[PDB]
RNA sequence: GGUGAACUAUGCCUGAAUAGGGUGAAGCCAGAGGAAACUCUGGUGGAGGCUCGUAGCGGUUCUGACGUGCAAAUCGAUCGU
RNA sequence: CAAAUGAGAACUUUGAAGACUGAAGUGGGGAAAGGUUCCACGUCAACAGCAGUUGGACGUGGGUUAGUCGAUCCUAAGAG
RNA sequence: UAUGGAUUCUUCACGGUAACGUAACUGAAUGUGGAGACGUCGGCGCGAGCCCUGGGAGGAGUUAUCUUUUCUUCUUAACAGCUUAUCACCCCGGAAUUGGUUUAUCCGGAGAUGGGGUCUUAUGGCUGGAAGAGGCCAGCACCUUUGCUGGCUCCGGUGCGCUUGUGACGGCCCGUGAAAAUCCACAGGAAGGAAUAGUUUUCAUGCCAGGUCGUACUGAUAACCGCAGCAGGUCUCCAAGGUGAACAGCCUCUAGUUGAUAGAAUAAUGUAGAUAAGGGAAGUCGGCAAAAUAGAUCCGUAACUUCGGGAUAAGGAUUGGCUCUAAGGGUCGGGUACGAUCAACUUAGAACUGGUACGGACAAGGGGAAUCUGACUGUCUAAUUAAAACAUAGCAUUGCGAUGGUCAGAAAGUGAUGUUGACGCAAUG
């Protein structure tokens, strides 16, 4: 239910202490019409609110999943 | 049988009223042990009631 | 502007049941295909192609998935051989015709 | 009313649980007369009216 | 000596409800005639315990139905607002 | 109109048809009032001014879940 | 209740000319101010939902013939950020040739126009919530309280439209249309505070808890009251299409119901609804009852009048369908006097046409000349009287200056008028 708008601020937010569960939800929405990517939502969930950072880079989505630590449970879906 | 409280549960489940639940004639048997809103959307989804379609009222003379 | 719309319409099943005449049916379909209103002005916009499984109808003007739907239904009423075949889109403009 | 009281609510569990006919064995008591409940209520037909 | 304002009468407190038309008040804008004073015209606007008329509220007539009634006062038409 | 159920069907259930209310509804909810009438199962002696297999009837049971909706708090006319 | 952030050797922040802005950015006694917090009507503006409509993607219907067709799904909550405003306000400037401007005529040397900005966030848009949900489709293992997999869920337009909310306004009043809890803010400056750490819990994050009672159902031609499952009575919210001025009248979608003892026949007399030659109130207490009139457009409209009315006076003509004609708008501009998308419903006109019909059902004034009476609107005898009766504004009279008038109470260290004061209160006609 809060927007995140740069990967530094993904980054504080995961390491607050109190999230402990992301969840990677993948929208194959369309940017142009011959164009549909894969648009990438990672849900971090701390205490009170629900964070949501959009990637519509495959590349960046792909090394955030990597960057992440392991011990946070991460979901795909 | 009674199948006045499969009537109500086929409405009441599929969104439709009454008037457009159609129960089949020939599974009055079947209609009748379906006794939950579970039986009644196994019926439903099995073909015994059905959603009557919408009646129709055009507006081709209002056009 | 002048992208190509296609429609496929699989005719296997009643091609291969031997109760249907996809050649008579792409006739049907060209000759009452209607641009601006009336019929015969497929001025190398809306182009029917047939292979004896499949028909291609290749579209720049008006054209749709219900017009196609209509006057394949109005077909089938006409050799009435409905309760036979069904006009049903698999995806997006790759329509067919089910016998079952 | 929908919206009850405590003391309403009270009264109407208690109505409710003397509307019962006779238990079957007072019948069967010795030296016994009585047949059925004659306090016994309907809500069309008498009202309580609390 | 007590009990009643759950009907109704009246006051107060706190809420709620009331299509669509007709007419066209003040205010305002423009124009014409005239020597002037002024007069006149066309618009605008939208007043009224105004008016036609729904919902509503009431209850004129039929001295209609009914009158051992649906009803210890209702029903229908016609009416008032 | 026809099936089903039933000893028994003008009246119950289902299907079909014909209709009506026609959105200041014969619809969907609530306030006062009612008090279980809600729902299921069984059942028709009485009751539904005909009937009844049906029911707001009879018998047995099930059901009402709140920090956020109300009450609860405030004050009004007033009461005390 | 700790952490991060902010502040602190300029102790309790900075920026902006300003309206004011930001993540914070001490604030006791005491005082003060806001919100709570308010009628009604009218048009205008905006938004929400609904209605209407174009394309496209599915499903259904019709298909003797016609219809790129008819019906139908294409949805986005609370809540969090960015953005979004009429009004209002600020800076520059200094206006008659007065300009700006609303549908409504108000506003400007107490500073208009113009240029530039600030704020409220009604409200909308974007993103998150959220497509993972819901919905619409197609298919899979063959009796069995079983699921699974594929697609799609998109892009617009329009308006004196309906209803609701909001805004800026205007009208009305001898009527000016609650209070309190509660919450915040401001004035003031008590008190306290440095440095490997103090303050800030009005910034962000993080921890815990939230009790009691109601909650089912009807809400009525069967769940309430009327002795009943009684044609009665009983408060309110939502509100589709067509016709049409219209939430009446008629028909239809969603939803609901098809309930009211039945069968047969069709005598009199009834109840309810109609029609009638010629006459046209001769009937009768009396035109009781019924009939005629009736919508809209155009023409035309008397006596009298308190000049406002009378008045829809009276009295005439027209009204369909089809094919056209004309007028009435919005948004996009200028070498190097005018053009194009965007089909919106009003008005007027002309032929043509028909068993002269056409507000074709529905809906829907009869009118005039007078007399009596009450000015009018309004009120009453619930269940025989709605009236000329009552009331009314207007007029007049009466009492009373508070240790008072009028009235109440058994009394009262008691009351109404009176939160009053002669432009008042009380009492009458």
């Amino acid at each position: 239910a809060r927007e995140i708008t740069d990967i530094k601020q993904f980054l504080e937010l995961t390491r607050r202490a109190d999230v402990k569960t992301a969840t990677v939800k993948i929208n194959k929405k369309l940017n142009k019409a011959g164009k549909p990517f894969r648009q990438t939502k990672f849900k971090v969930r701390g205490s009170s609110s629900l964070y949501t950072l959009v990637i519509n880079d495959a590349g960046k989505a792909k090394k955030l999943i990597q960057s992440l630590p392991p011990t946070l449970k991460v979901n795909r879906l | 049988a009674n199948l006045r409280t499969q009537k109500r549960l086929a409405a009441s489940v599929v969104g439709v009223g009454k008037r457009k639940v159609w129960l089949d004639p020939n599974e009055t048997s079947e209609i009748a042990q379906a006794n939950s809103r579970n039986a009644i959307r196994k019926l439903v989804k099995n073909g015994t009631i059905v959603k009557k379609a919408v009646t129709v009222h055009s507006k081709s003379r209002t056009r | 502007q002048k992208i190509a719309k296609t429609f496929t319409v699989d005719v296997s099943s009643p091609t291969e049941n031997g109760v249907f005449d996809p050649a008579s049916y792409a006739k049907y379909l060209i000759d009452h295909i209607k641009v601006e209103g009336a019929v015969g002005n497929l001025g190398n916009a809306v182009t029917v192609t047939e292979d004896g499984t499949v028909v291609t109808v290749v579209s720049t003007a008006k054209f749709s998935g219900k017009y196609l739907k209509y006057l394949t239904k109005k077909y089938l009423k006409k050799n009435q051989l409905r309760d036979w075949i069904r006009f049903v889109s698999t995806k997006t403009n790759e329509y067919r015709l089910a016998f079952y | 009313a929908a919206q009850k009281s405590f003391r309403i609510k009270q009264k109407m569990a208690k109505a409710k649980k003397q509307n019962r006919p006779l238990p079957q064995w007072i019948r069967l008591r010795t030296n016994n007369t009585i047949r059925y409940n004659a306090k016994r209520r309907n809500w069309r037909r008498t009202k309580m009216n609390i």
